[PDB]
């Protein structure tokens, strides 16, 4: 479970960008295709996203790089079946 | 009908779903704050003494 | 009977029209839970009519705040009474003294924070003895308005519900007196010939093809408000002239 | 450290039919208060009783009405029966029956004897009658139970009365000094319990100790 | 006069008795005030508010 | 209201109470003493603190 | 069908280094959590078989308000260190130990003479420090088997409060539990911390054994 978010805010010293990036991660985990990068402990996607930011393996930039790589893979594989 | 299986579903979903408690005359921003629900038998909100 | 009063309890109780004060003194003759009979003394008896007083107590009836006004006798058979004496004490009265609530052993001390700001910690004994149990009488009414598309009927035949929901209702579509109804049940099942539309592009034909009979029978109901349980203590039906009051009526 | 002494029952000063005074002796330092408090909690909390549960009066539909000839309201009768004291021995449930006619109080003694069930307070007034032509024929259902069981948590004639399965009503314990066995600093415990008469104090103490031992059996 | 009425019975004159805790069985120091106050039940029930 | 009263009652000193002046090796045995009733909650003592 | 209650089970025992633990019992009957917790707490911190130092005498001390030349710790500090000195002894009730040492450095507990069946559980316990090489410390401690806590105020010899009971700190916390249908239940969570002579679980089991044995005349 979670009580605070002070570590995550310490890692992202904005307190608002944290909400947006955590929301994006939770959305990616709920639609979702992707899977948690931290051992899930029977927690909803919000707590998982916040803990996963706490570990320091995701912020806005890392998530943007991952999305760019996923779009590149889609462009490539979709192209291979086309041409 | 309030079967015996719905309560387990409610427990599963209430886990990490903060709710906002907001007294009537919300003078200042602290008048509304979020807490993680805990299932209580009764009809009255149990609010932490400090707040 | 509040232990620490002010002596004004008796005046308030007797003056307010809740207790059945004795108009003329005498000797009680027959006192059951719903009637008191007083044999007027020889001195006070008027010359002529004889002429012994009868007091009809008002049993459980609704009040303006959904509270029960209950008068119960406080005298035993063969007990003399005087003019201005109290025979029956109404709600929240005791032997002619106004007793709004109860009194119980109280101890002023902080107890683990369960009485933090002004909260009160109650022992389960208070609940067990049922000394704060209060009877609330709630009135629910269903109307049969002479609306378009035909009138409304209070028959027991209702769609979209099996006999399980009709168990409490009698043959006339009204609940029995004394039924232990609960929240979400049906009290007075009324179904309106004022229901739903006529056949449109074989609506009924297609319903018959499917297997279900959707008719003009549209289910209204008088259902207890959700989460409210209790007992039905009375049912009163009012009918205008020339309407052929039903069997329950 | 020659190991602790084992407390054992030494006396039962049965002051009255209702409330008695049990004595436990000996007890080492601290054990007196501990055992007394534990037994008080167990006794007050859980002890089988025989409180009335259901009442079926012939001419009554619901508890909010009156019967001609009965001085008290029906709900008053149900409350008085809630106050009733009863002891059964061989059955989990029994259906007592009451039939009375004529002017005078309807005491619990008017309940049919049914020798297997003993009414511990024959003088308990249930209701009054007014005229000789008024009769009461009410079936009372009594069953074994524990703790407090409200009517809500559990035909139209039946009236449900809240159960009060708790024979005990007041437990008080004080630890005293007993200069016994030519040794000092040994405490004697007295458990003055006031029940409604539907349980023997020795049985109550033994059952309380049995419950506490069973609970402790988790990690012994 | 309140003190006199207390003293008529076997009750303490100061109005405070010594209360033992129900749970831990230990005594409360600073004997507390105990009595029979007349309390009411107001017509504001939770189920009428929930 | 009640937490503050509790702490105020806890952290106070009277001239003399049960077991005044004894020296204690730490808070843990101080609690052990108080629960067992050997020394009152408010008794001037000497405690080893870390 | 009216006597059996919800028999508690040790659902989980999480712990810290072997001197500390936390035992969770669930599900207990309504209000049984408090009685079990209180009984076990009282038995554990009031009367548990154990032994510890009771009286120590210095070669050149005759009042508790005294001092020794060449020791950083005064009399009160060294008495405190001896107070928590965990000791385990065999069937012998009372045994006297001797301590002699000189040499700049801490006086660890393990440096006490190892003769006899007395077992020391914390070898690195600090008893006293000394600064001067010429100065020396010579001590004899008395450990006896007792039945709880005995403050020295109860009546060249100096007394020390005898902390016989193994448990250092014990406290219980009653929390609300849940079952399929019933809701007003209790979950007893015993938090135990011993001095290291015995494991916390062993201490709880011995306390339960004592309390059950006290009831052999009833069950």
């Amino acid at each position: 479970a979670r009580v605070t978010v002070q570590d995550a805010v310490e890692k992202i010293g904005n307190r608002f960008d944290l909400v947006l990036v955590a929301a994006r991660r939770a959305r990616q985990m709920q639609v979702g295709g992707k899977d948690p990068l931290v051992p899930e402990e029977n927690d909803k996607t919000t707590v998982i996203a916040l803990r996963e930011i706490e570990e320091g393996l995701i912020n806005n930039q890392i998530l943007d790089v991952r999305e760019r790589q996923e779009q590149q893979e889609q462009e490539a594989a979709e192209l291979q079946a086309v041409t | 009908r309030e079967e015996a299986v719905v309560w387990d579903i409610l427990d599963e979903v209430i886990r990490e779903h903060p709710v906002l408690l907001n007294r009537a005359p919300t003078l200042h921003r602290l008048g509304i704050q979020a807490f993680e629900p805990v299932l209580i038998e009764g009809k009255a909100i149990q609010l932490h003494p400090l707040v | 009977k509040p232990l620490v009063g002010t002596g004004m309890e008796r005046a308030v109780a007797v003056d307010s029209g809740v207790t059945a004060v004795a108009k003329r003194g005498g000797v009680v003759q027959y006192v059951d839970a719903s009637r008191i009979v007083i044999k007027v003394n020889e001195d006070e008896m008027y010359p002529g009519e004889a002429g012994i007083d009868i007091y009809n107590l008002t049993k459980y009836t609704r009040s303006n705040q959904n509270t029960c006004i209950n008068q119960m006798p406080c005298v035993s058979l063969g007990e003399p009474v005087e003019r201005g004496d109290v025979l029956a004490d109404g709600p929240s009265t005791d032997l002619g003294e106004l007793a709004l609530g109860q009194n119980m052993r109280v101890a002023f001390m902080p107890w683990n924070g369960y009485n933090f700001e002004d909260s009160i910690l109650v022992s389960e004994r208070v609940v067990q003895e049922d000394r704060f149990t209060t009877i609330h009488i709630q009135e629910l009414a269903c109307v049969s308005r002479d609306t378009k598309l035909g009138p409304e009927e209070i028959t027991a035949d209702i769609p979209n519900v099996g006999e399980a929901a009709l168990s409490k209702l009698d043959e006339s579509g009204i609940v029995y007196i004394g039924a232990e109804v609960t929240g979400g049940d049906i009290l007075v099942g009324k179904v309106t010939p004022k229901g739903e539309t006529q056949l449109t592009p074989e609506e009924k034909l297609l319903r018959a093809i499917f297997g279900e009979k959707a008719s003009d029978v549209k289910d209204s109901s008088l259902r207890v408000p959700n989460g409210v349980s209790g007992t039905v203590i009375d049912v009163q039906v009012f009918t205008r002239d020339g309407v052929e009051k039903d069997k329950r009526a | 450290v020659t190991e602790f002494l084992k407390p054992r029952l030494v006396d039962i000063e049965q002051v009255s039919s209702t409330h008695a005074k049990v004595t436990l002796e000996p007890l080492e330092r601290g054990f007196g208060h501990t055992l007394g408090n534990a037994l008080r909690r167990i006794l007050l909390s859980s002890m089988p009783g025989c409180a009335v549960t259901e009442v079926e009066i012939d001419g009554v539909l619901h508890e909010y009405s009156t019967k001609e000839g009965v001085q008290e309201d029906i709900l008053e009768i149900l409350l008085n029966l809630k106050g009733l004291a009863v002891r059964v021995q061989g059955k989990d449930e029994v259906i007592l029956t009451l039939n009375k006619s004529g002017i005078g109080p309807v005491t619990a003694a008017d309940i049919t004897h049914d020798g297997d069930v003993e009414i511990v307070k024959p003088q308990h007034v249930i209701c009054h009658l007014t005229d000789e032509n008024a009769s009461i024929s009410m079936r009372i259902k009594v069953q074994r139970g524990r703790g407090y069981v409200p009517a809500s948590t559990r035909p139209i004639g039946r009236l449900l009365v809240d159960a009060c399965y708790s024979p005990v009503e007041r437990i008080a314990y004080n630890v005293e000094a007993a200069r016994v066995e030519q040794r000092t600093d040994l405490d004697k415990l007295v458990i003055e319990m006031e029940t409604n008469g539907t349980i023997d104090p020795e049985e109550a103490i033994r059952r309380a100790a049995t419950i506490l031992a069973e609970q402790l059996e988790a990690f012994v | 006069e309140i003190k006199e009425l207390l003293k008529l019975g076997d009750l303490p004159t100061s109005g405070q008795i010594r209360l033992y805790d129900g749970r831990t069985g230990e005594q409360f120091e600073r004997p507390v005030t105990v009595g029979y106050m007349y309390m009411l039940k107001l017509n504001h029930l939770v189920d009428d508010k929930m | 209201q009640d937490v503050v009263l509790g702490l105020y009652y806890m952290t106070r000193d009277c001239v003399n109470a049960k077991g005044e002046g004894m020296v204690l090796t730490g808070p843990k045995e101080a609690e052990r003493l108080y629960r067992s009733g050997l020394a009152s909650l408010h008794a001037r003592v000497k405690v080893r603190i870390t």
